[PDB]
């Protein structure tokens, strides 16, 4: 339940759409009080499952918006 | 340019946000410096070729110079 950092690269096309390339570090961590229901679900490994859907998603909704 | 002069600054600064940054990561620092500072490779060789090209200025002074021997000796 301590905290680890994950960078996540994204090859987004901007708003003229040159293909940038941006990786962003999220430091993250569990949440203790569900660390249960978060195993009945996923298991011990809770974070990879999710940090690169989120970013990557996000960081396209972002850079999206976004030009070169 | 000011990367290379303003050099002790930019890395006042850049050490000021990687602090701030890097504090949310749970380290701890207490000394860096900015080292590497290269640009391709243009700037150089071109204020090379401007003292290049005022030296010229003035080597064409002199063969000026030697116009005004070469002048009288044809007289």
């Amino acid at each position: 339940c301590r905290s680890r950092p994950r960078n996540v690269p994204v090859i987004t096309g901007s708003k003229d759409l040159q293909n940038v390339n941006i990786t962003l570090r999220i430091l993250f961590r569990p949440v203790a009080s569900q660390l249960p229901r978060i195993f009945t679900s996923i298991g011990e490994d809770y974070d990879e499952r999710v940090l690169p859907s989120i970013t990557t998603e996000i960081l396209k909704s972002v850079v999206a918006r976004f030009d070169a | 340019s000011q990367l290379i002069t303003q050099r002790a600054q930019v890395s006042l600064l850049i050490r000021r946000e990687l602090t701030e940054r890097a504090k949310d990561f749970s380290l701890i620092l207490d000394d860096v410096a900015i080292t590497e500072l290269s640009f391709s490779r243009e700037y150089t060789a071109a204020v090379e070729a401007k003292q290049v090209a005022q030296q010229e200025a003035q080597r064409a002074q002199f063969l000026v110079e030697k116009a005004k021997q070469e002048q009288r000796q044809k007289i």
